[PDB]
């Protein structure tokens, strides 16, 4: 900074504290009382969703092997199983409406094979409407595939 | 066109009654379905 | 640094007064903050192209970018797409080789956060904490005794 | 009946769900700080863990950011409850978790926090609810705009009927410590403005220098003081600038100490100066009554007051649309009763089966706790196509 | 609606290569159509005002909201908004031996916004009871102060 | 329908105005295009009739 | 340049609106090619200069 009069250096650490901080401390955040940073990520105003999500974790993953010793990963607030649960109970009301199916069909027709052809029927119809969504424009969602059990 | 019509959105409320359509697209082909194969089905085997 | 009346002013009517000759707009909204911050939203229609309205916006807000301060220009100025919302939350601690709120926000800043806002089309990412920097604390006491300033 | 039942039924759009993961906002009054709003977050993280340990796996707190907007007055953690296999009963599940929450958070407290669920779609559509803003459209400036609205809050909450609940989205209205340089008394003794308004500016707020480099990744350099000189209002005067003659001068020579009030957020709708209302309609009443006994008010305000609607809606689904769906389904559906039948009689059959199958629809909806939501209004319209099935099936065989 | 972008993102490699006089002023890429449609006169009956009066009030109420409106591709305002106008007397000005370039001097400094920080903030001492932000200079407001200026 | 909208923004200016501030109206296409279709729409129905 | 033909120097806030700042002259100063030397530029030596 400065060389006063009698040969003596003023420096900056002699004026100044110094140190390797943060450019900015309005806030700071704590995961179960313990301290912690992370990445708030939100989407695109068009996104696919939980497309975007899953290559969340792509570059994550790469990322991990070159940590510090104690830096671990952790998963609050996250939409991702959401839709986990979405398809996993919808497909499975799906099946739910077929075998309750089969039921009635042999409750009013003893004959078996007869208790087949609408066990065919719709599961075609299922796989066709899924080919015309995509040649539309529109994907499988929550909405989408609650109208394949309307 | 119970369907389609009510299928005509306006708003934020577009893909709301939209994806019908995910509906007629179901019909039409159960008719597709129906006009085809079940009528063959029911020839090929059946009693 | 800067107040909620000297955002105001200086920055959010310098950019309103130059946000215009935009296809579709239905309206503008805005917020200038006393942390010295300021935020505008223009909402355009249903299904409008959020690809070229994310352009014609910022290419525009730029005919007033030098009639702005200094301070600002220095500053990051952003346009970009926006959801009200998080979905992913990526949480990060340390528990071995424990670690502070700031060891710990800049690592994340500066290996993992730069990836991850490029990746898989992310709108913007909120950084929890801050990304270090070479934070000097001038003491005005030890300034005097060296007949010196800021 | 099928009319009695569907006029009492309420209108919703889309059913507010359990998504394994809510969240909480915190908020503090007037000029507090980071310590005061943290020992609020400590609190409610206690809510989540000590008192509910059985739900909640996870609390992810963040201290000086609402999502009201930002500052050291506010927070916000965001929950992660455990998965839905471990918890059993209605008890515990967001609406009766964020019940008593809620609760707790306006009894053992003494700031302001809440509790909400989490909608989904987005932050809009909620339902028998508003969003009104009042905009400055002559030459006044923000303290007359701050008395305005204050006069549409009082008119709205002195004659409610059929009642009301309405607020301000956030000008909480907080003082700010005005320092005056005089202009004369600065060039008299020999200092530059500029010297001045970047020592008061760098010192107190920062300022960003320079760029170098911490292990190859370039990154800022800022410029500020030790926290302890740059507190309170008498820390002004401890730094001393610099004259052309070669001594110092402190800052009470020419700065002048006194306090203002002003707005830490001010906000501005359309290129205008404005301020967000965030009302809802009635327990009673619903939306399009409540929109249109709010515009009356408004035009009973003083010159130069106007309004203008952020931002709810734009045409809505019980409104305006669902009639025209419905009506041209009609004027359809009797045709191709038609295109394959040639009559006057064979489709004012199939035209009065569609109250049949309603009436039951409503009835079942109207009964147990549900609403005339989305999912409702489509499983009215598989039902037409259902009965004009079964229907047509008499019909057809029988001609 | 992407030419109008290739155009003005080639341009703005040249920008910095122009006199700053012209980068404080307006430099604007729109869409043309070589005529106008709507021209809405505006005058004065009862309460009368001048050729000058009018044309402020309608570029500061009617002008920007109009030029957002429906995709108006440029609009031509009819007069000039109002501004601060100086006429600077020369004989005044050697009567105290001065130039034009001290008194634009005076106006950058005088009339300036200058962002200072807050008390109570950013990062603070464990145990402050409040935090405020702090004013200083204040933008000039009516023909009088600019008339009081040093 | 571009200048429907010019007169969307405008309708909602006219009550904040000073005394004497009145708005009119030269040079406008508007009520050319309602001529064209008062105007052909009129020349169709003389085209059936006859 | 700031005589003659103007110059944008800062701005300022009228009625709310943020709006220019511009430094001239009256115009009686600069009509003619005569009224060049009544200028006065200030030279180093605190003595004027036509
Ligand atoms: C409003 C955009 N837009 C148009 C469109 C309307 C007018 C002109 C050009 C395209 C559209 C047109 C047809 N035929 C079928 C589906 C869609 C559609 C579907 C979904 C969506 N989210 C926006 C959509
Ligand atoms: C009760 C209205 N209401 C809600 C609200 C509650 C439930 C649903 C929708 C809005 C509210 C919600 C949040 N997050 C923050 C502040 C307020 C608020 C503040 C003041 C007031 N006087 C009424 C307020």
């Amino acid at each position: 900074l400065k060389v006063n009069q009698d040969g003596s250096r003023v420096l900056l650490r002699d004026v100044a504290k110094i140190e390797l901080g943060g450019e900015n401390y309005d806030i700071i955040a704590e995961f179960n009382g313990q301290p912690a940073s992370g990445l708030g990520i939100k989407l695109a105003t068009g996104a696919n969703a939980l497309d975007t999500a899953a290559a969340i974790r792509a570059e994550l993953a790469k990322m991990e092997p070159f940590f510090p010793s104690g830096l671990k990963i952790v998963y609050p607030y996250d939409t991702t199983p959401f839709v986990k649960i979405s398809i996993h109970e919808v497909v499975k009301t799906l099946v739910e409406a077929i075998i309750l199916v089969f039921l009635v069909m042999y409750l009013f027709l003893q004959n078996f094979r007869a208790t087949l052809i609408p066990t065919i029927a719709v599961p075609v119809v299922l796989l066709g409407t899924f080919a015309v969504l995509a040649a539309f424009g529109f994907s499988i969602n929550t909405l989408t595939m609650f109208g394949m059990v309307l | 066109a119970v369907f389609v019509p009510m299928a005509f959105f306006g708003g934020s409320t577009g893909a709301i009654y939209r994806q019908s359509i995910t509906i007629v697209s179901a019909m039409a082909l159960s008719v597709l379905v129906a006009l085809i194969l079940t009528p063959a089905l029911c020839a090929t085997m059946l009693k | 640094g800067a107040d909620a009346k000297t955002v105001q002013d200086t920055v959010t009517q310098v950019i309103e007064q130059n946000m215009n000759g935009i296809d579709n707009l239905m309206y503008m909204s805005s917020n200038s903050d006393s942390t010295g911050t300021v935020q505008i939203t223009l909402t355009f229609e249903s299904g409008t192209d959020a690809d070229i309205a994310q352009v014609q916006v910022q290419a525009k807000l730029q005919l007033a970018m030098p009639l702005l301060p200094q301070e600002v220009q220095q500053q990051g100025v952003s346009v970009e797409k926006s959801s009200s919302s998080f979905l992913m939350v990526v949480g990060v601690i340390n528990t071995d080789g424990t670690m502070t709120q700031e060891d710990i926000s800049d690592y994340v800043a500066a290996n993992m956060k730069d990836a991850i806002s490029r990746t898989s089309g992310v709108g913007d990412v909120q950084l929890f904490g801050s990304q270090y920097a070479m934070r000097i604390w001038m003491n005005p006491n030890e300034l005097n005794k060296f007949q010196l300033t800021p | 009946g099928m009319a009695y039942l569907f006029v009492r039924l309420p209108s919703s759009f889309l059913p507010d769900e359990d998504q394994g993961v809510f969240m909480t906002m915190v908020q503090l009054p007037a000029g507090a700080t980071q310590e005061r709003t943290q020992k609020v977050l400590n609190e409610v993280t206690h809510y989540y863990l000590t008192k509910e340990k059985n739900n909640v796996e996870s609390v992810f707190a963040v201290n000086g950011f609402g999502f009201a907007g930002r500052g050291q007055n506010t927070g916000i953690a965001f929950v992660s409850l455990k998965d839905w296999a471990d918890r059993p009963g209605e008890e515990n599940k967001v609406e009766a978790i964020t019940m008593r929450a809620t609760r707790a958070f306006s009894q053992i407290k003494d700031a302001m926090v809440f509790a909400f669920n989490l909608p989904a779609i987005v932050e809009l559509g909620t339902a028998t609810g508003f969003d009104f803003e009042l905009i400055d459209q002559a030459g006044l400036g923000h303290e007359k705009l701050t008395q305005a609205r204050n006069q549409l809050l009082a008119e709205a909450a002195k004659h409610p009927d059929m009642l009301t609940s309405v607020r301000p989205n956030g000008l909480e209205d907080t003082p700010q410590f005005k320092i005056d340089i005089d202009q004369e008394k600065a060039q008299a003794l020999g200092v530059s403005i500029n010297d001045i308004n970047t020592t008061l500016g760098a010192a107190w707020g920062g300022s960003y220098v320079n760029d170098f480099i911490d292990r190859g990744r370039v990154k800022k350099v800022y410029v500020m003081s030790e926290a302890k000189y740059r507190m309170l209002p008498d820390d002004i005067g401890d730094w001393y600038v610099r004259a052309a003659d070669g001594q110092m001068v402190p800052f009470s020579a020419f700065s002048s100490s006194r306090w203002e009030y002003g707005s830490p957020r001010l906000e501005r709708y359309n290129g205008l100066p404005s301020m967000e209302i965030l009302g809802q309609a009635a327990p009673g009443k619903s939306t399009g009554e409540a929109m249109e006994l709010m515009e009356q008010l408004a035009s009973k305000l003083p010159t130069g007051v106007g309004y203008d609607w952020t931002g709810s809606y734009q045409e809505r689904l019980s409104g305006n649309q669902a009639p025209s769906l419905y009506a041209i389904s009609l004027i359809v559906v009797f045709l191709c009763l038609a295109a394959l039948y040639e009559s006057w009689s064979i489709p004012f059959s199939v035209m009065l089966v569609v109250p049949l199958g309603v009436i039951g629809a409503l009835l079942a909806a109207t009964f147990r706790g549900l609403t005339n939501d989305v999912y409702f209004q489509v499983g009215l319209l598989t039902t037409i196509g259902l009965s004009a099935k079964n229907a047509i099936l008499i019909v057809e065989f029988a001609k | 609606d992407i030419a109008q972008v290739q155009v003005q993102a080639k341009l703005q490699l040249a920008m910095p290569l122009l006199p700053q006089e012209v980068q404080q002023q307006g430099v604007s890429v729109e869409k043309s159509s070589s005529s106008f449609l709507m021209v809405v006169g505006v005058i004065n009956t009862d309460g009368t005002m001048t050729q000058e009066d009018i044309s402020d009030y309608v570029a500061a109420n009617m002008k920007d909201a109009i030029s957002r409106t429906s995709g108006v591709g440029d609009v031509q305002l009819f007069g000039s908004q109002y501004a601060m106008r100086i006429w600077m007397n020369p004989n005044e000005l050697n009567k105290f031996q001065l130039t034009p370039v001290d008194v634009i001097t005076a106006i950058k400094a005088q009339n300036a916004q200058v962002a200072a920080g807050q008390l109570g903030g950013t990062p603070p001492v464990k145990g402050q009871q409040l935090n405020a932000s702090i004013i200083a200079q204040t933008r000039l407001t009516s023909t009088e102060e600019f008339g009081k200026i040093l």
